[PDB]
């Protein structure tokens, strides 16, 4: 269901003249304006904030995805242990971007935080497995990436929303 | 929406609905070629 | 125009209604059709300009035109789109905004067909004469 | 298991064993006629020792063979000759054994070519072709059920038509609502997007998915109005679900590349392939 993301591996010029060149690409391909959205960021010292589609925050050092609530939920939580487990070092770099359709899919590339930043991609499926064929797809955007390592054998099933844990080793490549 | 055999939707309007008289033309052809079938059957050409 | 509010023609034969608000501005309008989220741009230029109005009236002879191409042409095995997507050698097509139809019965995709309507007919807001030209490219 | 059968074509094969060599000697029987054109005639006798060569495929054919056996040996059979003498006066059954298989091998072509029909009208001979009894929709459901690792539900909360649900791998359940014993207007989602066990407050229609399996619901729709024999709904509806049967893959994609649109499934053939090209 929900695929992993990618690192960018397109690096031949400026991130955002890559990015814009994707968008071009993707346009090319045929899609419409679906929105802009973004990816946050926050490490406790190492409790990761995570938002997404998205009226619903998420934060996780190791968990299967325990937020099923607002960020107004967890944000009081923070603030009322603001000595017992306020741990914000440097913030952690957030990414954003629009988002597109070309056909029953959605697709979805990152940007930039502080400017030495990652400008991934990711996207998403509609099944339940079946990790060959959406493979297809990016094959036609790009040459050969995502390999996708995702909870495997588990199907604890189909990975709802735990891919943001997946959005976790995107913000390990700094 | 409509569907004859292989997923042919189309749009329409109030009144514009011909597309009937096609079908029975096809529906007639369909007919010749089973009738072929009973009593000699020509292969299908048609 | 009638009793409610006017009316207008775009081909000559049913489409484009257009009413007005009897309580504000900004008199609406609704062609039985497609293309939704896009009239709404015409409505605010109606609105604010009221003065523009005949480029809308090309773009809806355009998308009408195609339209009845589209809604004619969809009960053969056929497939549609905005553009050949190719532009390998930029020799043998010419000319404007088209529309073009595919195939799979005969073959995948052996040959396309781009089709476009001889637009700016001479005096005449209507019949585009819809010129016709086939291609044998792969 | 069923490799048994396996053998009986190695039977064919010593056969060949044997008539081989003959086919050898044969050769060598006569010499060259007239060649006049060139000396292949003796390549010609080495080409039948060519084939002699299938005689050690035979040995190969072994490999594959001899998966294992089964308990209780002379399976059953010769129980009868335990008997004592009264018994034997009964081989007249075994012949029955494989006459009766033959019966069922006979229909099995007869059935078959009974295919071609010749039924000229099917009127104007004369029934409430609609099921009466509110019990055979139990008994198609059961039949349904029997099939294995695919559940089927049924409630009917509307009256006296049928109303099912039907559940896969995936979570592309289908719900079929149609009349007393052919099944008609049905309709198809995913992930919870129906959700018919109790959606809103029942088992809801809510016409609608998001694009993506509408395809399949009109394709089954067109089967569903394309398989409605005269008579036999049973076999009807087994059509039906066995035509279901073959979406729970969703995996191949041949005659074209998985790229074509959002996804590829038509198959009244008895195989599915990209769809959009028939």
């Amino acid at each position: 269901v929900t695929c992993v993301s990618q690192m960018p591996v397109a690096e031949g010029k400026s991130l955002q003249q890559t990015v814009e060149l994707l968008t071009k690409k993707l346009e090319m391909l045929g899609a419409e304006k679906q929105g802009t959205f973004c990816v946050d960021c926050e490490t406790y010292h190492g409790k990761l904030m995570y938002v997404m589609h998205y009226p619903l925050s998420c934060f996780a050092l190791f968990e299967n995805g325990p937020c099923l609530i607002a960020d107004t939920n967890f944000d009081v939580l923070m603030v009322k242990l603001k000595g017992f487990f306020q741990s914000a070092k440097a913030s952690k770099i957030e990414t954003r971007g629009t988002r597109y359709q070309y056909c029953d899919f959605l697709v979805k590339v990152g940007t930039v935080t502080m400017g030495p930043s990652a400008r991934g991609i990711s996207v998403e499926v509609e099944y339940g497995d079946c990790w060959s064929l959406l493979l297809e797809f990016l094959q036609s955007f790009l040459g050969s990436h995502a390999p996708g390592a995702p909870t495997v054998f588990g199907n604890a099933v189909y990975g709802p929303a735990d891919t943001m844990i997946q959005y976790m080793e995107l913000f390990n490549k700094i | 929406r409509v569907v004859h055999r292989d997923g042919r939707v189309i749009m329409l309007s109030h009144q514009e609905q011909e597309l009937q008289d096609f079908l029975l033309s096809q529906m007639s052809q369909h007919q010749v070629h089973a009738v072929q079938q009973l009593a000699w059957q020509v292969l299908s050409f048609s | 125009t009638a009793l409610p509010a006017l009316i207008v023609p775009i081909l000559e034969p049913e489409c484009l209604h257009i009413f007005v608000d009897l309580h504000s501005g900004m008199f609406q309008l609704m062609l039985y059709g497609l293309d939704p989220a896009t009239l709404e741009d015409m409505e605010k230029s109606l609105n604010d300009d009221m003065k523009r109005i005949i480029p809308w009236i090309q773009q809806l002879k355009f998308w009408l035109g195609q339209q009845r191409c589209k809604q004619s042409i969809k009960h053969l095995p056929t497939i549609t789109t905005e553009t050949l997507q190719l532009a390998n050698y930029s020799t043998h097509p010419i000319g404007s905004l088209s529309k073009n139809k595919l195939f799979i019965k005969l073959t995948r995709l052996p040959q396309y067909y781009i089709v476009v309507e001889m637009l700016e007919v001479p005096n005449k807001p209507t019949q585009l004469s819809y010129n016709y030209y086939f291609m044998s490219v792969s | 298991g069923v490799n048994l059968e396996a053998f009986s074509q190695a039977i064919s094969a010593i056969q060949a064993l044997r008539s081989s060599v003959s086919r050898v000697f044969d050769c060598l029987k006569d010499g060259m006629r007239n060649k006049e054109t060139l000396e292949g005639r003796e390549k010609a006798f080495i080409a039948n020792f060519q084939d002699n060569l299938h005689s050690v495929n035979r040995d190969l054919n072994e490999l594959e063979r001899l998966s294992n056996l089964v308990g209780k040996p002379s399976e059953n059979h010769p129980l009868h000759n335990s008997g004592l003498l009264s018994l034997d006066p009964y081989s007249q059954l075994l012949q029955a054994y494989k006459w009766s298989n033959k019966l069922q091998y006979h229909a099995g072509l007869a059935s078959g070519l009974l295919n071609q029909q010749s039924l000229k009208r099917s009127a104007n001979q004369m029934t409430t072709l609609v099921l009466p009894p509110q019990y055979v929709d139990d008994v198609i459901s059961r039949i349904d059920r029997m099939f294995p690792e695919m559940s089927i539900h049924l409630s009917r909360p509307n009256g006296t038509s049928a109303m099912l649900l039907v559940t896969l791998g995936k979570v592309l359940k289908v719900i079929v609502v149609m009349r007393s014993l052919f099944i008609d207007r049905t309709i198809v989602k995913g992930y919870n997007e129906s959700v018919y066990t109790e959606d809103g407050k029942l088992d809801i229609w809510s016409k609608s998915s998001y694009q993506v399996f509408q395809k399949v619901t009109d394709h089954a729709t067109t089967a569903l109005l394309h398989y409605q024999l005269p008579q036999m709904p049973d076999v009807v509806v087994r059509s039906f679900m066995t035509w279901l049967r073959s979406y729970i893959k969703l995996f191949q994609a041949p005659c074209q590349r998985c790229g074509k649109f959002l996804q590829d499934g038509l198959p009244p053939t008895w195989r599915d392939f990209r769809t959009l090209e028939a």
